[PDB]
C-alpha cells in the first residue's frame, strides 16, 4: 500500500491506461466545476 | 446500491467481495489496496450485538469478479486471509465509529486487467476533492431495495452496481439523524429537493466510495460504506467511514508500527 500513489493505482488498466473513459465519469467532473 | 446501473467491466479493479466459508454467502464488499491488502469496514468482522466475530478461517476474499453469481474462471482470484486488524477505538456499542478494518492476504495477488489496487488520499487531494456537492463513485453488489426477507431476500444485482452521489455538509449529516455523528464519517447523498435518488444498502458496506483527481487522472478511496437508517429514505443520507482521518492506523498496522 502507499499513501498518494502506488505508481499505476487507481489507473485502470481497461480505461485510464487505454484513455478512454467510463460512461459516468463526466457526472463528478460536472460536479467538479459545479463547486471548488 | 439503490437506484444504481450496472457498471461496465474493468470499472472499480479494487472491488473485493467478502464471503463466508461455509456455508458460501456474501457478507461485505471490500477494496483491494495492494497485492497483499484489503480494506473493508470494521462492523463486516466484529458486530457484538449480532454475536459476530469472525476469524481468519470463516471468512474468504474474491478479486476481479463482476458478475454476482458465477465463476469468472480466466478472471477470479478467491483468497483466504492470513490476518485480520480492526481499529482499537472502533465504537459497535453506540455509531460504528472509527470502523475500519485490514484484511491480510495469505498471498499475494497477480495483478490484472480486472484486478488492480486504488490509491489512499494524500492530504492535499483531501483538501481538493473534499467538498460538499462533489461527487464519489460507490460501487456493490447487495440489494438494489430495503427489504425484510423470505426465504431469500430477493433484491440481488447479477452484475456490479454503480452509483455517483454528492458530499454532504456536515451540519445537514448531523441533523439527519439523532445519531453522534464524529469526524471519522461523513455522509452523502442527494437531499429531498434534488430529486435524483440512489444509496447504498445491505451488502454493499465495507465497499470503496472513491473519488477521481482530475489533477492526476488517479482514483482515490475517500471513503468506506459504514452505515444507514435503512436504504435511500428521503431527508436521510449514507454515512462513510473518512478514509483519509484513518490514515493514522491504516500506515500503523501495514508497517507493523507506521502510527
Ligand atoms: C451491523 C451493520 C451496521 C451497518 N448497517 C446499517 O447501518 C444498516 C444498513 C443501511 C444500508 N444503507 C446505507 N448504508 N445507507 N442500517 S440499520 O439497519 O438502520 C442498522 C443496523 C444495525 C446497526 C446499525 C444500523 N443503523 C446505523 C447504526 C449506527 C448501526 C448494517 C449493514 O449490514 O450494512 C448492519
Amino acid at each position: 500500500t502507499f499513501g498518494a500513489g502506488e505508481a499505476d493505482c487507481g489507473l485502470r488498466p481497461l480505461f485510464e491506461k487505454k484513455q478512454v473513459q467510463d460512461q459516468t465519469e463526466k457526472e463528478l467532473f460536472e460536479s467538479y466545476i459545479e463547486g471548488r | 446500491i439503490v437506484e444504481g446501473q450496472d457498471a461496465e467491466v474493468g470499472l472499480s479493479p479494487w472491488q473485493v467481495m467478502l464471503f463466508r466459508k461455509s456455508p458460501q454467502e456474501l457478507l461485505c464488499g471490500a477494496s483491494l489496496i495492494s497485492d497483499r491488502w484489503v480494506l473493508t469496514a470494521a462492523h463486516c468482522l466484529l458486530y457484538p450485538p449480532w454475536d459476530k466475530n469472525f476469524t481468519v478461517d470463516d471468512l474468504l476474499v474474491r478479486i476481479g469478479k463482476h458478475s454476482r453469481t458465477r465463476y469468472e474462471r480466466k478472471v477470479e482470484k478467491i483468497s483466504m486471509l492470513d490476518k485480520i486488524y480492526i481499529h482499537p477505538r472502533y465504537n459497535w456499542k453506540e455509531n460504528l465509529d472509527r470502523d475500519i478494518a485490514l484484511l491480510k492476504l495469505k498471498r499475494p495477488i497477480e495483478l490484472s486487467d480486472y484486478i488492480h489496487p486504488v490509491c489512499l488520499p494524500d492530504k492535499q487531494t483531501a483538501a481538493k476533492l473534499l467538498h460538499a456537492g462533489f461527487k464519489g463513485r460507490v460501487t456493490g453488489w447487495g440489494n438494489r431495495r430495503e427489504t425484510w426477507t423470505t426465504s431469500v431476500a430477493e433484491v440481488q444485482p447479477s452484475v456490479l452496481q454503480v452509483v455517483n452521489l454528492p458530499l454532504v455538509e456536515r451540519p445537514v449529516c448531523k441533523a439527519s439523524t439523532r445519531i453522534r455523528i464524529t469526524d471519522n464519517m461523513f455522509c452523502a447523498g442527494y437531499k429531498p429537493g434534488e430529486g435524483k435518488r440512489g444509496d447504498a444498502c445491505e451488502g454493499d458496506s465495507g465497499g470503496p466510495f472513491v473519488m477521481k483527481s482530475p489533477y492526476n487522472n488517479r482514483w482515490y478511496q475517500m471513503g468506506i460504506v459504514s452505515w444507514g437508517e435503512g436504504c435511500d429514505r428521503d431527508g436521510k443520507y449514507g454515512f462513510y467511514t473518512h478514509v483519509f482521518r484513518l490514515k493514522k492506523w491504516i500506515q500503523k498496522v501495514i508497517d507493523r508500527l507506521g502510527s
